[PDB]
């Protein structure tokens, strides 16, 4: 038996920490939502 | 039970200790993950039972309670905010400017941050604070780093 917690309220906090790329890919979307890298 | 707006840490018991097995989404009375979270399985909040209402395996998505609610959408230029929650740590925003996905169907938003699995279904936010969509279904790259989807529903 799976419960929730609440964990805080969803808002834009400035000054948040800034990092990650963003990187463009080419993939596919199987029948089981697995999404894979197409080279 | 809770029906508090927010983000919510979504835990079983059937493992050792407690385990985070993923987050979601309340808004409007509805709550909103990922399916693979919860695999369509009911949850509790306090002595509340929340029933799944809608889900579909393919956009990986579920609701509770009511039809999905959840319609904003990445513009395709700003920078956006992960509110993680990852398991036994505190909810954390990080900003960053999504890369994409590009598909036969089309394009989608992406979040190359790279996080524990029990992150799955911490929302991604737009500047006005509304969420564009859920972190966690996405790919492992040459790197060996993941790259999620912003994975958004239809509201009807
Ligand atoms: C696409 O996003 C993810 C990530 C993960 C967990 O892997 C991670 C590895 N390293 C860091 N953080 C996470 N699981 C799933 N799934 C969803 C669909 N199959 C069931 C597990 N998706």
């Amino acid at each position: 038996d799976m419960y929730i917690e609440r964990a805080g309220d969803i808002t834009w906090e400035k000054d948040a920490e800034v990092t990650g790329n963003s990187p463009r890919l080419d993939v596919a979307l199987d029948e089981s939502g697995d999404f894979s890298l197409v080279e | 039970g809770e029906t508090t707006d927010g983000v919510y840490r979504v835990m079983t018991r059937r493992l050792l200790g407690s385990t985070q097995v993923g987050v979601g989404v309340m808004q409007e009375g509805v709550f909103h993950t990922m399916w693979h979270v919860t695999k369509g399985a009911a949850l509790r909040s306090g002595e509340g039972r929340l029933d799944p209402y809608w889900g579909d395996v393919k956009q990986d998505l579920v609701s509770y309670c009511g039809p999905w609610k959840l319609d904003a959408a990445w513009d395709g230029l700003s920078e956006v905010q992960l509110l993680a929650v990852p398991p036994g740590e505190r909810a954390k925003n990080i900003q960053t400017l999504p890369g994409i996905f590009k598909t036969k169907d089309g394009d989608i938003g992406a979040v190359a941050l790279d996080y524990p699995a029990g992150t799955s279904g911490s929302p991604i936010l737009d500047k006005c604070g509304r969420v564009i969509g859920l972190y966690g279904n996405g790919v492992v790259i040459k790197n060996g780093s993941y790259v999620s989807a912003i994975t958004q529903g239809k509201r009807e």
